[PDB]
């Protein structure tokens, strides 16, 4: 049990992480109070991964919840699962970050950092074997952008031989509170370029267009929209939270995905796409599972795979089902698809197969893409960028806190810099 | 969906099979170096056998015989007729030959001079030692016959019922040795220093309704009867006798090849294998037939397409 | 009595040294809790079994082995399994974090934190032996620990045991079964330092004994459960020879002398007998000329290749059950006139043929059902170079855009150390070529 | 085609049966590799702490 250190900043990363630790402790079996009412030695086998072991036999998640105002925060102890969570893991400022990301990153959060790690310190001194942290924010904010990112620079400086993983939702006009988004994900994304390990890319372009274009859902709130974040995130982290054949890990996962260090965003998808509303019936046959899983509908960043080619691919099965036919289907497309496969890493396609299905349905799969079509999400974010920093546009938000233009141009230059190395290697042959 | 992959650009007969599977709406053609295909049309040279019949959930196969190469190489095919008791040093229809134009002596090695010593003729280093050719006497002109030979995987031996007769345009001289032209019958050196190509027959390629009809015209037999039955027992003994070392049968890949008999015909209507082509080209007329008789035997057999006679005559065990 | 010394590494190092051990303790009568009834001289002896099995006052036959990973839960489930009571707890050697499928991370950064205590636990061994033959190591090629820290250990094994012959049963990757992408990389890297240290390696490739287990066991999706008790099987029959009364392959330097002419070329091909699934309602028993045929096929081999195209240097034919030399010599006269078996000019085209008269063991509730009469047949064949040229290309096709190499660079090694290794495979493939192509 | 060197016991039989003739470093020097690397691994870990300190 190689333990994980869970971290959550701002309101996206906090409303994201509730729901997380909602949809895990319901598979693992653990009620709101903390205690265990499950039927299973599989939901506990591998508990200490995302609980710590508290005293009267109760399970308390490892995770600190960090904001710097307190309205999401007291929100989520108002919660279902919010009294679940240990009080002193609650860090908060009281002035927000406005969506600023000189705001978290520089003024703000800087006089709330050392409070947080001080947390994230007595978390890994109780941990037997720390693999490394994950971090649930957004991009487009303030607290979450600007601090999660000071945050995980902080973190690699105490911890640098850990695991730094993140659920990083990208943000779109589409599902835009302000218009400084492209600059604080611009920002953010040249840290997340170098002290991470590992970056689920969660779009919320593309996570309005499931619920709008798939799901029938004609007005998406942003509960909608964290339905699907919290199953992909139970999702990818299935062989972390139960038994497997792989033993996996965040290292593994880490040195098996990411050939090149810098290309290191995911592209995540997920098993049948369902609406909380609906509870539709019919099992899904393995071929659907796959060939859904595949396609582009059920991504979660707002990328055509057909526009890249993958360098590697992790999937992972949940339920009952013949893992003959999982065998037989998957290496049906890649032959069937050897096109949008990389020809140059044999064997990138890594499957495996969980017993235990999620709740509410009998059979799912995950889809854990690293393909250079992510480069699309980039540039449009570069885009957008581009298209006010020339004017200088809304630059004073972020000079006022000290900034200097010659650090969004750096930004702005490393991220132009990702889309070239995504661009060279999905043309080398 | 079936797969496959080219590797030979200079294959005139499996460009053309390639053209024939793309067009049937079932094959797709990858980049040569992807290794996840079911067909490969692979290199003539270095060929890696080695690296056939690894990819989980494919089948594999590829238009060469591992080892063939013994039966299609001058030097080795010397060494494979008489070291192979199925074939011996008695071997009636491969002319003398112990391991460039033809002469007497002088080369250009112990128990070649004793064989020559026993003499109280000619020799070639299309061969010479039948001095006695068997004249094609509307222009009296030699030949060389060209039977095209098709083994699938399940080591079935399939002769094309088209052959070709590659001619010499000028009349035969039993001492114009150094006048390579006039009974080499190469068509390269045929379209070059000859005198008359293509008076006689077009190209330089009678087929075998022509040729047949002069052989009843001329000389009252058949060509089914007085060449073709000894040009079968040349391909069935060849074939055969390496089964055994080639086979797939019981192999993670499989495979097939066409091959390229030449024979020589002498004056007494005795037939003489000269060379087995590994790689062979094809005439041009029947390029068509024989490219769709390869899928429809050899590749389709294996990898079959949708519900919707024979040009191979079958030489049987 | 000359003691052999068992040295598991990595997880699949450590699963086969379970069924291997398991195995033998069936095929000597020795119970899981360490006791051989059959055994009537106590507390010690120089009996052929003693070569792998030293005995306490106590009338306890424990294992000359040593398991090591660099993590716990695969040598825990030693320490709990069937046979806890076997082996010294000091001879289960556990680290804390692994090499996360990483060459450079288990035979640098994590493997010298725990070189120096292995060493120990095996010198410890070592002093409990009269006349010490060797080791025999067990590894993957692919994984972090299999691969890094035994080549780390192999290199240490040759200074402070010089004079000891050391063979390997190593696991070659197969995708079909295979943990990561990498595996080629640490396979390479592997060979390439472990090549001058070894004097013998049994090559088992996944994808042959998964195919087996599909094809003649019925198994749909075999487990590595189902792998490892077929390996166990062959790993028997090798090392049969050196656990019971026989005259040949009785020490591990007769299996350099009788299997490898040349020191580089020491990979001897395994091809095994019959196998039978224990849920085949009827079955009839195989003469001696159907299984001696059975080795020639490459359905039966531990690597897929075709030994037509290649020479043999030396070949071993090990069997077990009813079998007498006049069954033998017929059916290598019948299988000399139909198959393919050229030999180099400078070896001798003869057989090394060794019978022991038990028929193989089979665990209660396995998959091999009993058979009455069974073979392995171990030759040098320049076939095998097959596998080097499959597993090179893997390897050429990262390398050609350094792919990955930042997480091994990362752990301390330099890019050269790469090139270094595949230019010892490349001359590796040119030997091959030397001996076996015209 | 000859038997040759026939060896038998209660446990089995051996015998060679012939068809045709024929026609280190040191421990200084492994210490020495393993702390290059460890060097090479220090040097990187301080670019990063250097590189965090600006
Ligand atoms: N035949 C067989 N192969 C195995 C077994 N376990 C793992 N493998 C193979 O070994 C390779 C992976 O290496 P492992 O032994 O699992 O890794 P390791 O030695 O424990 O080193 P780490 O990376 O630190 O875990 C893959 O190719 C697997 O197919 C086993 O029990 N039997
Ligand atoms: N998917 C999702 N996105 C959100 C949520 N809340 C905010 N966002 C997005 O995050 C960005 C605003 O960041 P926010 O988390 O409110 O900033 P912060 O509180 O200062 O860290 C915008 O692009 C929003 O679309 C949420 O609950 N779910
Ligand atoms: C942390 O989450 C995961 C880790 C691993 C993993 O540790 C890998 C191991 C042990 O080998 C691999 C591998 O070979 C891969 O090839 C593409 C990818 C991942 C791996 C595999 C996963 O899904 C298959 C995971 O997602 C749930
Ligand atoms: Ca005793
Ligand atoms: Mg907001
Ligand atoms: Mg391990």
């Amino acid at each position: 049990m190689r333990e994980i250190v869970h971290i959550q900043a701002g309101q996206c990363g906090n409303q994201i992480g509730a729901k997380f630790w909602e949809v895990i402790s319901d598979e693992h079996g653990i009620d709101p109070t903390g205690s265990y009412h499950g039927d299973s030695d599989l939901q506990l086998e591998r508990i200490n991964v995302y609980y710590n072991e508290a005293t009267g036999n109760k399970y308390v998640p490892r995770a600190i919840l960090v904001d710097l105002e307190p309205g999401t925060m007291d929100s989520v102890r108002s919660g279902p699962f919010g009294q679940i969570f240990r009080p002193d893991n609650f860090v908060f400022g009281q002035s927000g970050a406005g969506n600023n990301w000189a705001k978290g990153h520089y003024t703000e959060g800087a006089e709330l950092v050392d409070s947080v790690l001080d947390v994230v310190r007595k978390e890994s001194e109780s941990c037997d074997c720390l693999q490394g942290f994950q971090l649930t924010h957004s991009l487009g904010g303030g607290t979450g952008s600007g601090m999660g990112t000071l945050l995980i620079s902080k973190i690699r400086e105490e911890y640098p031989d850990r695991i730094m993983n993140t659920f990083s939702v990208m943000p779109s006009p589409k599902v835009s509170d302000t218009v400084v988004e492209p600059y604080n994900a611009t920002l953010s994304v040249h840290q997340l370029v170098e002290n991470t390990d590992e970056t689920y890319c969660i779009d919320n372009e593309a996570l309005y267009d499931i619920c709008f274009r798939t799901l029938k859902l004609t007005t998406p709130t942003y509960g909608d929209l964290n339905h699907l974040v919290s199953a992909t995130m139970s999702g990818v982290t299935t062989c972390l939270r139960f038994p497997g054949q792989l033993n996996a890990d965040l290292r593994k996962l880490a040195v098996n995905m990411v050939p090149f260090p810098r290309l290191h965003f995911f592209m995540p998808g997920f098993a049948p796409l369902t609406s909380r509303g609906s509870q539709q019936y019919r099992a899904l046959t393995v071929p659907e599972l796959t060939q859904q899983m595949f396609d582009s509908k059920n991504m979660m960043a707002a990328c055509d795979p057909r526009h890249g080619r993958y360098l590697t691919v992790a999937a992972i099965f949940r339920g009952r089902m013949s893992m003959k036919e999982v065998d037989e289907q998957m290496l049906n497309v890649q032959n069937k698809n050897s096109s949008y496969f990389v020809e140059w890493i044999p064997n990138n396609v890594k499957t495996a197969v969980c017993d235990i299905p999620p709740r509410g349905l009998k059979m799912s799969a995950t889809f854990i893409g690293n393909s250079t079509a992510i480069q699309e999400l980039f540039k449009r974010i570069s885009e957008q960028f581009t298209a006010m920093f020339r004017r200088k546009a809304f630059l004073h938000w972020y000079t006022g806190e000290g900034m200097d233009e010659m650090e969004f141009t750096e930004a702005e230059s490393n991220m132009n810099d990702l889309v070239s190395e995504y661009q060279q290697y999905q043309d080398a042959t | 969906m079936y797969t496959f992959v080219v590797r030979d650009e200079n294959s005139s007969v499996y460009a053309e099979v390639s053209r024939l599977l793309l067009a049937t709406g079932q094959w797709k053609r990858l980049r040569k170096d992807n290794p996840r295909f079911n067909l490969m049309l692979g290199e003539r040279n270095r060929l890696p056998f080695g690296r056939l019949g690894h990819e989980p959930g494919l089948v594999q196969l590829v238009n060469y015989y591992r080892g063939a190469d013994k039966l299609c190489r001058k030097a080795s095919l010397v060494k494979l007729i008489k070291t192979s008791p199925e074939l011996s040093e008695s071997c009636t229809w491969f002319p003398e030959s112990y391991v460039a134009q033809n002469g007497i002596r002088h080369l250009i090695r112990e128990v070649f001079l004793a064989a020559y010593n026993r003499r109280r003729n000619v020799w070639i280093a299309i061969q010479k030692y039948l001095e006695k050719p068997l004249l094609l006497e509307p222009g009296h002109r030699k030949f060389d016959i060209r039977s095209w030979v098709l083994v699938d995987h399940l080591y079935n031996i399939y002769l094309y019922r088209e052959g070709v007769l590659r001619t010499s345009s000028e009349p035969y001289n039993s001492a114009n040795f150094q006048d390579k032209t006039c009974h080499l019958t190469n068509h390269c050196i045929q379209k070059e220093y000859s005198k008359n190509y293509g008076r006689y027959e077009e190209g330089n390629e009678m087929f075998f309704e022509e040729f047949n009809q002069y052989l009843m015209d001329a000389l009252n037999t058949t060509l089914e009867n007085s060449i073709l039955l000894q040009i079968k027992h040349i391909i069935r003994s060849c074939l055969m006798c390496i089964e055994p070392a080639i086979s797939t049968k019981h192999l993670h890949y499989q495979s097939f090849q066409l091959f390229g008999f030449d024979f020589m015909v002498d004056e007494e209507l005795k037939v003489w294998l000269i060379e087995v082509n590994g790689a062979p080209a094809c005439a041009q007329k029947l390029y068509a037939e024989l490219c769709q008789g390869i899928v429809d035997v050899a590749i389709s057999s294996v990898f079959p397409l949708a519900d919707t006679t024979s040009i191979f005559i079958k030489l049987h065990h | 009595m000359r003691e052999c010394i068992s040295i598991h590494v990595g997880q699949a190092g450590v699963q086969i040294g379970n069924a291997c051990w398991e195995l033998y303790c069936l095929e000597h009568g020795i119970q899981p809790d360490g006791q051989m009834p059959s055994d009537k001289t106590i507390g010690g002896g120089d009996d052929s079994f003693n070569t792998f099995f030293s005995e306490t006052g106590a009338g306890k036959h424990v294992p000359r082995a040593v398991f090591v990973d660099l993590e716990p839960t695969v040598i825990d489930e030693v320490r709990t399994g069937t046979y806890r009571q076997l082996f010294h707890p000091e001879q289960l050697i556990t680290g804390k974090e692994d090499a996360a499928n990483n060459y450079a991370r288990g035979h640098y950064t994590i493997g010298k934190e725990i070189i120096d205590l292995v060493l120990d636990r095996i010198r410890k061994l070592a002093d409990q032996c009269t006349g010490l033959q060797g080791f025999l190591v067990f590894h993957s090629f692919g994984g972090g620990t299999g691969s890094g820290f035994t080549s780390l250990l192999m290199e240490r094994l040759s200074v402070d045991y010089g004079k000891k012959s050391k063979l390997e049963f190593s696991i070659y990757p197969a995708p079909q079964v295979s943990t990561a992408v990498v595996e080629p990389y640490n396979s390479i890297l592997t060979t390439h330092t472990t090549l001058e240290h070894s004097d013998c390696a049994f090559m088992v490739d996944n994808e042959a004994i998964y195919d087996i287990c599909r094809r003649n066991l019925d198994i749909e999706r075999p487990t590595y459960t189902n792998l490892n008790r077929l390996i166990s099987q062959i790993v028997s029959s090798i090392t049969a020879s050196l656990r019971f009364d026989g005259a040949l392959n009785v020490d591990l330097t007769e299996f350099q002398t009788n299997l490898v002419p040349y020191p580089r070329i020491h990979f001897p091909l395994a091809t095994y007998a019959p196998v039978i699934s224990a849920e085949k309602a009827y079955h009839e028993q195989l003469s001696v000329a159907e299984i001696t045929n059975a080795c020639f096929e490459p359905a039966n081999q531990m690597v897929k290749c075709d030994p037509r195209h290649g020479k043999y240097m030396a070949c071993c034919l090990l069997y077990r059950g009813d079998v007498v030399p006049k069954d033998v010599n017929a059916a290598i006269a019948t299988i000399k006139t139909k198959r393919s078996i050229q030999f180099v000019d400078w070896c001798p085209t003869g057989f090394k043929v060794g019978i022991n008269y038990q028929p193989p063991t089979v665990v209660p509730g396995g998959d091999l059902a009993k058979v009455q009469r069974a073979v392995c047949m171990l030759s040098n064949t320049t076939a095998i170079a097959e596998a080097w040229a499959r597993l090179d290309h893997k390897f050429d096709l990262m390398y050609a855009k350094r792919a990955f190499v930042h997480w091994y660079v990362g752990e301390g090694m330099e890019e050269g150390e790469f090139s270094e290794a595949r230019e010892d495979m490349a001359a590796l493939e040119k030997d091959y070529e030397e001996v076996g192509v015209d | 085609m000859e038997v040759i060197e026939l060896n038998k016991c209660t446990s089995g039989q051996s015998f060679e049966v012939i068809l045709k003739p024929p026609s280190d470093p040191s421990l200084e020097e492994i210490q020495k590799k393993l702390e290059a690397a460890e060097e090479r691994r220090k040097y990187q870990e301080a670019e990063l702490l250097k590189h965090l300190a600006e």
